[PDB]
């Protein structure tokens, strides 16, 4: 078995100073083909060499560069070693909802990504008066399906009474945790009657207007 | 040394006609004769031989032949409509917008400049497609012997020459001028050059001047040509000749808005400027030794970019494509009222005129000779009666007489050409008696074939001693039967008796009878009426008096009937001019005939009424008074003349061309005036062409007098002038309701775009949307309100003038008063207006986010105010009721209704390229009603009097 010695475990912080990773193939009887580096199960462009021993830089490291790294031997005739380099770092949410307007009575979708590894865990708060309370299933009606980092929220059957509010959605891992939040609008059924109701209360006072000048 | 030069210059006979041409003849030279004698040719067979060398040094007077004007191409018409005022600078605004649209000094622009550049290619190519057409349709309109050596023989008209001798006989156009020789007795009729209705007697003293262009109605004599090519006096006119009132006040307007967008670019980039000198110089305190150099020079550039962008928002860019197609709407609607406008910038000038200067003799009169009234067997008929009502066989001696007196080369024919009144061909006095037969519906042609000249006895003829010509014939009887027709006292002298009533034929007595007759002839002279009498006499069968004898056939008539004789007055042109004085225009008639014939048509006109408060004045005394001692025409002098002046009788073309100068150019009145000429002679051609409205009889109308005029009359009506006014204050009315609608909205957006650069930092309203509002919308906006139908209503309001402005004190408060409302619901909406909606505020955006909802809701609140601010932009007074008459015309319905529907659809699937998100329900009907508003706020603004 060949041995591959590799650097330490690098913590991605808010500073500048470029990270690198290394692996050294001190021990190996076989003649080398090539060798790689592997992002998630993802080969990096551009890493292939002959590369006895390999280096890969990260000029700007940034909470989606963090993951299971891997530096990928290949030989001849020999089965391949792969070892692993885990690059951790603080959640960062990167897209998410700015509202979720619905009217009565559908479906409605709230939706978190964040990057970085460990993946972390989701836990959806809705804005109770000043404070952030968890969510209650108290109706059966909420449906949390989390992913690794994918995380939705959907309600069925929306009621104007307890629905409308802002949603908090939570990542936590090792490191640090980061939040967003949502506000969801729900509109009353009879809510164009209203202007109906005004724009033939100013149909009336121009047809007497007109009338009484004759 | 030098042989003798043209005519017109060197001995000027021409230009001075009358009993004055024969003073200047005996004194300057011999007796018309020694003239031709003075030239290498004679009276009799001149001209000896051909001989080219002497044909082409007599064709140095010149070539017989005037130039047809040569048509202006399509791309010459493009080239005229370019150079304009306004046209200039929007190309040069266009321009620049494309220029700084790529300055990224080390989408927007492209837009704008575009949209300028095709809204000037539509207004050129309307206008010069617009002209050439009616230029097209203009054109297809529109429309002898000489003795050479020995033997006459017939020559091309073009190759006459100074010198020729002409066989001139009834019927003949007259091809140049020249002197007259001899002939028996020719009667011409000048009424297309002199203006004068009574046909001249040529003779060799009295007025031996033959003119070009006047048609020879009766007699045959011999003319020597002198001014053959343009040196003629139709030649002399034709050469003479070769911005409108709208489009001063256009410019006008234009350099005011132009000066106030100015002002408000430079107010914005001294705000900018300020801001940030303020900002960075105060707190940050910089070196500004060396830094500042690339830093606040770009600074400041940008500051300068963003005020030329807010500089093109205030200029209205849809203003001439709107006036054009306003414009051309208006001179098709015209054409159906028999107006042929030819330059479409006319179609607006006659509804603020403030004179009218009209000729006599083919304008306000029918050129004709007609009877009109007549006496009849003891009974007076005022008018024409019809065929039965004395139904007595007098009426069959009456048309005998007639037809068989004359009739031999004098006839009635039709026009053969569709349109037009019927033509005559001999003598225009003698066929009114003809006229009056055919009007009696009695055909006088069987009783004319029945009797040849051969078969004719005797036939005295009119000359200076009879007077009174005769016909008298013995064929149908064993008697004998004499008619004779004249003057009415000369034949009444020789009127023994008298055919009175349907019974028998009484005695006429001088003592008593003469004294009604008298009393009945007298009122029809007093009308400027010709009176010419009838009269027959029979001669016993056994024996036959001496024929030779005109001691006793001259005298024992028998008077049958007494008609009286004039030009007639159109029957539409009273009425005419009595609507036209009611608008407040002032009626004058020019003309080149007598001064009495003058005064009785403009009494029967109404251009004067008895009592001498006005002043009609002659051509020779008016020149007199309007010269000072050193002989210029002094403008001092005009203005104590024209206010009071009414009629101008016996008028040159020049002093009808100083009268309308100095109508125009006299400051002596409160308003200034604008004139209109109508005209059909060529004596009118230069006086048409200094007018601002030039009218011209399309079929009486000559070709000079219809080339020099603005507009023609297809049907030579004069109640189609009438029109004319009411078209052009229909014009006039909506541009200015376009006005209140565009102005409007240049306001808002340009207050809006400097709020939103000046204090925030992006506008509500982005590029494409404005494009859509100014170049799309509002042109069909302007569409809708020019198809309005003009009311009989708009002849009761005064002229304008000539520097009243375009924008009145009513519209002025319209558009403040509606841009106050429009500003505070803009406003409202842009800061508080997504906790009303509950909706995310789209204020701040990071440019690479999609269209928000909070903005589409003022876009399209922005547009249904515009949508209905086009109902209120109907009334331009201070009316109260904007829904009247809104179903009289549904081109304006059908616009609205389709512009609703496009801003729905633009609206709803619009997405990025429209920066609009779709709307709900709910969030549409607060925009129609914030739209509606509009119109319960117009009766607030126009509660308010603005005096
Ligand atoms: C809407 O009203 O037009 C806007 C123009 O559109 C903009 O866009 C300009 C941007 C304006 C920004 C709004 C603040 C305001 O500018 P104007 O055109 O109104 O200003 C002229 C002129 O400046 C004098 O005021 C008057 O001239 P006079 O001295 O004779 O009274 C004249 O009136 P008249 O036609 O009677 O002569 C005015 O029209
Ligand atoms: C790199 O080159 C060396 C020297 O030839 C060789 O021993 C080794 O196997 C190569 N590694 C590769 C090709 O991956
Ligand atoms: C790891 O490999 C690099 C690159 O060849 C080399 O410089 C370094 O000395 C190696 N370290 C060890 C401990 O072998
Ligand atoms: C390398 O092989 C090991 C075998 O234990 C496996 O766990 C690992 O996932 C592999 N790495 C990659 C990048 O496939
Ligand atoms: C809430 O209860 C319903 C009961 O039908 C269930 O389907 C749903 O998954 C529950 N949601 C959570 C977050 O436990
Ligand atoms: C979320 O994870 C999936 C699966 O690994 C990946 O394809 C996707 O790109 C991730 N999304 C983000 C926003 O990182
Ligand atoms: C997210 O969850 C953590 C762990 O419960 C909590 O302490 C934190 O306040 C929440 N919000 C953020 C922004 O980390
Ligand atoms: F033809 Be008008 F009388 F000059
Ligand atoms: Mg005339």
């Amino acid at each position: 078995k060949p041995r591959i010695v590799t650097s330490e475990e690098v913590i991605i912080r808010e500073s500048l100073l470029p990270v690198t990773l290394q692996c050294n193939l001190t021990s190996s009887s076989h003649t080398l083909m090539y060798s790689y580096w592997t992002r998630n199960g993802v080969e990096l462009t551009a890493t292939r060499k002959n590369a006895s021993n390999m280096e890969y830089r990260i000029n700007k490291p940034r909470a989606e560069d963090s993951g299971e790294y891997h530096c990928v031997y290949h030989f001849v005739s020999a089965p391949k070693a792969n070892a692993t380099i885990e690059v951790k770092a603080a959640p960062d949410i990167t897209g998410h909802k700015r509202s979720e307007n619905k009217n009565e009575g559908q479906d409605a979708m709230m939706y978190c990504k964040s990057v970085g590894y460990p993946h972390p865990e989701w836990i959806w708060r809705k804005k109770e008066n000043g404070v952030f309370e968890e969510i209650s299933n108290s109706s059966g009606r909420f449906f949390i399906t989390n992913k690794e980092n994918y995380t939705e929220l959907s309600i069925v059957n929306l009621q104007i009474t307890e629905d409308p509010g802002e949603y908090e959605c939570n990542a936590t891992n090792s490191i640090g945790s980061a939040s967003v939040s949502t506000v969801l609008r729900v509109r009353s059924h009879l809510a164009p009657l209203w202007p109906f109701l005004g724009i033939l209360a100013e149909i009336i006072i121009l047809v007497v207007i007109i009338v009484v000048y004759e | 040394g030098e042989f003798g030069c043209t005519m017109e210059e060197l001995r000027s006979l021409m230009e001075l006609r009358g009993t004055e041409a024969v003073v200047k003849i005996k004194e300057t030279y011999g007796d018309t004769e020694a003239i031709c004698r003075r030239l290498k040719t004679s009276p009799v067979e001149g001209l000896p031989g051909t001989a080219p060398d002497l044909e082409k040094r007599k064709q140095i007077f010149g070539q017989n032949f005037i130039p047809p004007k040569k048509p202006k191409t399509f791309l010459q018409l493009v080239w005229e409509a370019l150079q304009d005022v306004t046209l200039i600078i929007l190309e040069i605004a266009a321009i620049i917008s494309l220029g700084l649209s790529f300055y990224h000094p080390p989408e927007a622009g492209w837009i704008e400049g575009a949209a300028i550049l095709l809204s000037v290619i539509c207004v050129v190519l309307v206008t010069a497609f617009n002209d050439w057409s009616k230029e097209k349709q203009f054109r297809g309109l529109q429309s002898f012997t000489v003795v050479r050596a020995g033997q006459v023989v017939q020559i091309p008209v073009a190759e006459i020459v100074v010198g020729d001798i002409a066989q001139i006989k009834y019927g003949d156009l007259l091809p140049a001028d020249g002197l007259f020789i001899q002939g028996n007795d020719l009667k011409i009729d000048e009424s297309s050059l002199t203006g004068e209705s009574d046909q001249v007697r040529k003779s060799v003293d009295k007025d031996p001047m033959l003119l070009s262009g006047t048609h020879v109605m009766e007699g045959s004599g011999r003319m020597v040509v002198t001014a053959v090519g343009v040196n003629s006096q139709t030649g002399i006119i034709f050469t003479l000749l070769g911005k409108s009132v709208l489009q001063g006040k256009l410019t006008k307007l234009a350099v005011q808005i132009g000066k106030a967008g100015l002002v408000m670019s430079a107010i914005t980039v001294i705000i900018l400027v300020l801001y940030f000198t303020v900002d960075t110089f105060v707190v940050n305190k910089k070196p500004w030794l060396t830094e500042c150099t690339p830093v606040y020079v770009q600074y400041f550039v940008k500051f300068f970019i963003i005020g030329v962008t807010v500089l093109v928002v205030a200029v209205p860019e849809g203003l001439p494509l709107a006036v054009t197609i306003s414009l051309a709407y208006s001179v098709k609607k015209m054409m159906k009222d028999n107006n042929l406008v030819r330059h479409l910038d006319a179609c607006e000038t006659m509804g603020n005129a403030t004179a009218i200067c009209s000729d006599k003799t083919g304008t306000l009169t029918t050129n004709r000779m007609t009877v009109v009234q007549a006496y009849v067997g003891d009974v007076h008929y005022k008018e024409i009666p019809d065929p039965s009502s004395i139904n007595a066989k007098t009426l069959e001696l009456l048309v005998n007489a007639i037809a068989i007196n004359s009739a031999y080369t004098t006839k009635i024919l039709p026009p053969e050409k569709e349109g037009a009144l019927p033509r005559q061909v001999g003598n225009k006095t003698e066929c009114g008696l003809l006229g009056f037969v055919l009007d009696l519906r009695q055909d006088y042609e069987p009783v004319r074939s029945q009797m040849p000249e051969e078969k004719l006895y005797k036939v005295y003829t009119f000359n200076s001693v009879r007077k009174s010509m005769s016909t008298v014939i013995k064929m149908p009887d064993e008697s004998f039967r004499m008619y004779s027709k004249g003057a009415s006292e000369i034949v009444l002298k020789k009127c023994c008796k008298i055919l009175s009533g349907a019974g028998e034929a009484r005695v006429f007595r001088p003592r008593d009878r003469d004294e009604m007759v008298k009393k009945v002839i007298e009122p029809m002279a007093c009308d400027g009426l010709r009176t010419i009498c009838v009269a027959y006499r029979d001669f016993p069968s056994s024996p036959e008096p001496d024929w030779d004898n005109e001691n006793d056939i001259l005298n024992e008539l028998t008077c049958i009937c007494v008609v009286g004789i004039e030009d007639p007055v159109r029957p539409e042109v009273p009425e005419a001019i009595r609507k036209c004085q009611r608008a407040g225009i002032t009626v004058r008639m020019v003309t080149g005939d007598n001064i009495n014939t003058a005064r009785a048509i403009a009494i029967k006109c109404g251009i004067i009424h008895p009592g001498e408060d006005f002043l009609c004045l002659e051509g020779k005394e008016f020149n007199r008074r309007i010269r000072n001692e050193k002989g210029e025409i002094e403008q001092e002098r005009i203005d104590k003349i024209w206010p009071k002046l009414r009629v101008l009788a016996r008028s040159s073309p020049t002093d009808k061309h100083t009268l309308v100068k100095g109508i125009i150019d006299s400051t002596h009145t409160e308003q200034r005036q604008v004139v209109a000429v109508t005209g059909d002679g060529t004596n009118d051609g230069p006086a048409l062409k200094k007018a601002d409205v030039g009218f011209a009889m399309g079929i009486a109308g000559t070709d000079v007098a219809k080339e020099a005029s603005d507009i023609i009359l297809t049907d030579d009506n004069f109640s189609s002038i009438v029109k004319a006014v009411m078209w052009g204050r229909n014009v006039y009315d909506s541009i200015s309701k376009f006005l209140q609608f565009q102005l409007t909205v240049n306001v808002v957006a340009v207050i809006v775009a400097f709020t939103g650069a000046c204090i925030t930092q992006d506008s509500p309203l982005k590029a494409v949307q404005m494009l859509w509002v100014n170049l799309i919308m509002d042109t069909f906006a302007s569409l809708a309100l020019a198809t309005e139908p003009p009311t009989e209503t708009l002849l009761l309001r005064k002229p304008y003038g000539r520097n009243k402005p375009l924008i009145s004190r009513t519209m002025m408060k319209n558009i403040l008063g509606h841009a106050v409302y429009q500003l505070t619901l803009i406003f409202t909406l842009l800061f508080v207006g997504e906790k009303m909606f509950q909706i995310d505020s789209g204020r701040n955006a990071p440019l690479h986010s999609p269209p928000s909802e909070h903005y589409t809701i003022i876009f399209n609140t922005f547009v249904m105010m515009q949508l209905f601010n086009e109902i209120n932009a109907r009334k331009i007074h201070g009316e109260r009721n904007v829904f009247d008459g809104i179903f009289r015309n549904p081109i304006f319905c059908t616009i609205v209704l389709g512009t609703f529907a496009i801003q729905i659809v633009i609206v709803q699937f619009g997405g990025k390229p429209f920066s609009c998100s779709p709307l709900q329900l709910d969030q549409w009907m607060w925009c129609i009603f914030i739209g509606l508003g509009e119109l319960v706020w117009g009766q607030v603004i126009a509660t308010i009097p603005t005096s």
